[PDB]
C-alpha cells in the first residue's frame, strides 16, 4: 500500500501488478500508513489528526484514534500477533501508545526532546523503541508504561571548527537486526548499530563522503544498507564490513523513499517523482559504472558524433557513438570541459577557475590559467585556435589567450556577469544578473553596443545565426528582438501575460520560437511581431511526472518542426497541431540541445537516465 | 497576511530547514534573511543545485506565492522538500511574515 499528497491511499498485489485497491479519501494529507501485523489492518495516519484504521480486506473502516496535540510523525501496529498497541510519534513530541482494543491511548509517552523521526514496535512487545530529531534512542518499556532505557548518541564525533560543541546527531530511519535485538540508525554522515538492551554502541558505518543523510535503509540480508544520502544518492553498502557493494542510478526528483521485502529479496523505491520502481536483491550488488554524467557537451565533426563524458569515479571519458572506444583521461576532477576549434586541442576548468588546455599531439604540453574567485562558468573559443574566454563569479568577463598567457578582461562592473556567446563579427555578446544584454568584443575587451532588456535577470536569450540580423532575449516580462543596429530592441513582444520564459531563433528562416515555464512555446516571424498561432506544444497533462522546465527548443532543417524537449522530447508541428511528438524519453528533463549539421542526428542525456541517440531511417 | 498566523506556519513548515534572522546559520537550506528583491541562489555561503542557482527570478511576493504553492513546479530540480501550501490565505499570511522577519 502507498499513499500520496492527495491523502487517498491506494492498495495493490504487487505480483501481476493489478489494482486490488481503491481508497476514496483520507481527511487532510496523508502522512503515512502501515498493514496490521496479521494484514486484518491499515493505519492511517495524516495531518487532520484522524487515525483512520481501515480493514485491509473489506477496505471499510474498523479502528479509529486521535490524541496528538501536533501532526503525527508515524503509526506502526504491534509486530507481537498477541497485544494489539499503536505506537504513534508526532510533531508535539509525545508519543501515543494506543490500545489497539480501547477508544483511548493506553499511554501517553513524553520523552524526545524533539519531534519524533520514526517508530517501530520493537520484537519484544514489552519494550517499545522510538526516534527522534535529538538522535538518542529510546527503548521504553511498554508493560510498565514507563521510561526503560534511552541510549545517547553523540558517537558521530567530529572535531570541527564549528562554534557548537559535540555535534547533535539527528536520526532518521529506525532500522532494526532481524532478530530486533538491537538498534541500527543512521544519521549525518554515519550508520550506526546500536545495542539497546545494553545501551551502549557497537556498530558504526560511515556513509559515503560527507553530507547529511536524507534517507536510509538497512538489510537484514547479506549485511545490506541502501542508503540515499543525498540527491538521490541511493547507494547499496554493506552494513557492519563497512564498504559499499554498488551505486543504484535511475530514480528521477531525488528518491522519497525505499524499503525491502519481508522476504528481503526485493525493494520499493518511492520516488518525488510519483514512481515505485522494484527491483531484485542481486541485481544491485553486481556492477554496474554506465549512466554518463548529466551534463555534458558533444561536439558534432561530420558522421560520427563524439560525447563529452565525466568519468564515474574521477575525470573522464571519450566514448564515439557506434562504437566501444573508450578515451579515458586524467585530472583531479574537471569542473567543465570545451574541445578547441579545428580540433587539435582539449581544454578543461577547474575548482579555482584554471582552465587548462591539454594538446591532443602531446600531453606534456598545455596551459593552466589561474582565475576566478570561485569555479569558472561558462567557456569559449574563439574563431581563432588561439584566445581562451570564460566567466565566473568575477564582474569582468575573461579572456586569456593560452601560449601568449594573455589576459585581457571585460570590465562589465556587474555583480557578475551570467553569460556569454560568440557573435559572426569581433563581436563577444553578453548578458548578467542585471539584464543587461551587453554587446562586448571578442579577445579584446570593449563594450561597443550595450541593451538593457530587463531590469531582471535575462531567462534565456538565443542568437539567431544567420549573419548578426537579428538576436533576441526573454526574461519573464517581454520577448525583446534587436538587430544589433538600435541601442534599443527593434520590437518589445508582448503578447504573454504570464510572461516568456525563454526563446530561440530558427534554422536560417524567420521562426522564433518563444518558450514559457509550462513548456508552452509561442512561435513569432521575425519581423517585429505579429499574432501568430501560437505553437501551443503542451494543452493537456497536469503535474504527473517528468515534466517541469522549458529547457530548449530545436528546429527542424525545414523549419516546419519543433522538437520541443521538456518531460520529454515532442515533435510539435510549426504554427497549429504538432508532427512528431511520440517519442517520451526514460531520463526525462533534458537540459541541452545538440543537431549535426545536417540535422539528421540528435540525442539527449536527460536527468542522467543515459544518453539517447536517434538517426531516423528510410 | 497574518503576520502571526504566518509566523506559526514558518515555525510548523520552514524552521526546521530555514532562518530567517540576520546571521542566523545555514541549516538544510539558505538563511532567508534579505530574501525579498534578491535573485534566486544568492545567499552568500550556501552551495544551491544548478537548477535554484539559474532559475534567474527575483524574489517577491509575486513569485513567492507561486513557488510556495508547488516548489517543484516552480524550479524543477530542486533539493527544498516541500510539497506546497494548498490554501492561498496561508500563503499569504506566511509571506506576509517573511516579508516582516527577513528585514527586521
Ligand atoms: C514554507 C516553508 C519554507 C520556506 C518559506 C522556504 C523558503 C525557501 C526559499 C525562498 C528558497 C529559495 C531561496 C533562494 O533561491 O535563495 C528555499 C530553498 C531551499 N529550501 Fe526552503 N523553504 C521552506 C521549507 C523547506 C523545507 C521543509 C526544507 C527541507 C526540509 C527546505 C530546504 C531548502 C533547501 C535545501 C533549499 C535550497 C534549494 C536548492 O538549492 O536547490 N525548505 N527555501
Amino acid at each position: 500500500a502507498s499513499c500520496g499528497a492527495d491523502k487517498t491511499l491506494q492498495v495493490f498485489k504487487a505480483e501481476t501488478g493489478e489494482k486490488l485497491l481503491e481508497i476514496k479519501a483520507h481527511e487532510d494529507e496523508v502522512l503515512c500508513c502501515a498493514f496490521s501485523t496479521d494484514d486484518r489492518f491499515i493505519a492511517t495516519c495524516s495531518v487532520d489528526k484522524k487515525v483512520k484504521i481501515w480493514n485491509s480486506m473489506t477496505g471499510e473502516l474498523v479502528h479509529t484514534y486521535d490524541e496528538h496535540s501536533e501532526q503525527v510523525n508515524c503509526c506502526h501496529f504491534t509486530n507481537s500477533s498477541h497485544h494489539l498497541l499503536l505506537a504513534t510519534g508526532s510533531s508535539d513530541c509525545f508519543l501515543k501508545l494506543w490500545d489497539l482494543n480501547q477508544k483511548e491511548c493506553r499511554n501517553t509517552m513524553f520523552g524526545h526532546t524533539n519531534s519524533v523521526n520514526h517508530c517501530r514496535f520493537s520484537p519484544d512487545d514489552k519494550l517499545l523503541a522510538s526516534c527522534s530529531a535529538d538522535g538518542t534512542l529510546k527503548l521504553w518499556d511498554a508493560t510498565s508504561a514507563n521510561e526503560r532505557k534511552s541510549i545517547n548518541v553523540k558517537q558521530f564525533f567530529l572535531n570541527l571548527e564549528d562554534p557548537q560543541e559535540d555535534m547533535e546527531v539527528i536520526v532518521k530511519c529506525c532500522s532494526w537486526s532481524a532478530d530486533g535485538a538491537r538498534i541500527m540508525v543512521a544519521a549525518k554522515n554515519k550508520i550506526f548499530l546500536f545495542d539497546i538492551h545494553t545501551s551502549g554502541l557497537l556498530g558504526e558505518i560511515h556513509t559515503g563522503h560527507h553530507s547529511t543523510i536524507q534517507y536510509c535503509d538497512f538489510s537484514p540480508q547479506n549485511h545490506l544498507a541502501v542508503v540515499a544520502l543525498s540527491q538521490y544518492c541511493v547507494e547499496l553498502w554493506n552494513t557492519d564490513s563497512r564498504s559499499k557493494v554498488a551505486d543504484c542510478r535511475g530514480h528521477l526528483s531525488w528518491v522519497h523513499g525505499v524499503m525491502f521485502s519481508p522476504d528481503g529479496s526485493s525493494f520499493l523505491t518511492s520516488s518525488d517523482d510519483q514512481t515505485i520502481r522494484l527491483w531484485e536483491t542481486k541485481k544491485v550488488c553486481k556492477n554496474s559504472a554506465v549512466m554518463l554524467k548529466q551534463e555534458v557537451d558533444v561536439v558534432f565533426q561530420e558522421n560520427e558524433v563524439m560525447v563529452l563524458a565525466v568519468d564515474h569515479i574521477r575525470r573522464l571519458q571519450l566514448i564515439n557513438g557506434r562504437t566501444g572506444q573508450i578515451d579515458y583521461l586524467t585530472e583531479a576532477q574537471v569542473s567543465c570541459c570545451c574541445l578547441s576549434p579545428h580540433l587539435q586541442y582539449i581544454a578543461f576548468g577547474d575548482e579555482n577557475g584554471a582552465i587548462e588546455i591539454l594538446e591532443l599531439v602531446n600531453n606534456r604540453i598545455f596551459q593552466s590559467r589561474f582565475q576566478h574567485k570561485k569555479t569558472v562558468w561558462h567557456i569559449q573559443f574563439t574563431a581563432d585556435e588561439k584566445t581562451l574566454i570564460s566567466s565566473s563569479d568575477d564582474a569582468e568577463i575573461q579572456v586569456w589567450n593560452w601560449q601568449l598567457d594573455k589576459c585581457i578582461f571585460l570590465r562589465g562592473h556587474q555583480e557578475t556577469v551570467k553569460d556569454f556567446r560568440l557573435l559572426k563579427n569581433s563581436r563577444l555578446l553578453s548578458w548578467s544578473f542585471d539584464g543587461t544584454v551587453k554587446v562586448w568584443n571578442i579577445i579584446t575587451g570593449n563594450k561597443e553596443k550595450d541593451f538593457v532588456c530587463h531590469q531582471g535577470t535575462v531567462l534565456s536569450c538565443d542568437i539567431s545565426h544567420d549573419a548578426t540580423k537579428f538576436s533576441s532575449t526573454s526574461a519573464d516580462k517581454t520577448a525583446k528582438i534587436w538587430s544589433f543596429d538600435l541601442l534599443l530592441p527593434l520590437h518589445e513582444l508582448r503578447g504573454h501575460n504570464g510572461c516568456v520564459r525563454c526563446s530561440a531563433f530558427s534554422v536560417d528562416s524567420t521562426l522564433l520560437a518563444t518558450g514559457d515555464d509550462n513548456g508552452e512555446i509561442r512561435i513569432w516571424n521575425v519581423s517585429n511581431g505579429e499574432l501568430l498561432h501560437l505553437c501551443a506544444p503542451l494543452s493537456e497533462e497536469g503535474a504527473a511526472t517528468h515534466g517541469g522546465w522549458v529547457t530548449d527548443l530545436c528546429f527542424s532543417p525545414d523549419g516546419k518542426m519543433l522538437i520541443s524537449a521538456g518531460g520529454y522530447i515532442k515533435w510539435w508541428n510549426v504554427v497549429t497541431g504538432e508532427s512528431s511528438q511520440t517519442f517520451y524519453t526514460n531520463g526525462t528533463n533534458l537540459k541541452k540541445i545538440h543537431v549535426s549539421p545536417d540535422f539528421k542526428t540528435y540525442v539527449t542525456v536527460d536527468n542522467l537516465g543515459i544518453l539517447y541517440i536517434l538517426q531516423t531511417l528510410e | 497576511g497574518d503576520v502571526e498566523k504566518g509566523k506559526k506556519i514558518f515555525v510548523q513548515k520552514c524552521a526546521q530547514c530555514h532562518t530567517v534572522e540576520k546571521g542566523g546559520k545555514h541549516k538544510t537550506g539558505p538563511n532567508l534573511h534579505g530574501l525579498f528583491g534578491r535573485k534566486t541562489g544568492q545567499a552568500p555561503g550556501f552551495t544551491y543545485t544548478d537548477a535554484n542557482k539559474n532559475k534567474g527570478i527575483t524574489w517577491k511576493e509575486e513569485t513567492l506565492m507561486e513557488y510556495l504553492e508547488n516548489p517543484k513546479k516552480y524550479i524543477p530540480g530542486t533539493k527544498m522538500i516541500f510539497a506546497g501550501i494548498k490554501k492561498k490565505t496561508e500563503r499569504e499570511d506566511l509571506i506576509a511574515y517573511l516579508k516582516k522577519a527577513t528585514n527586521e
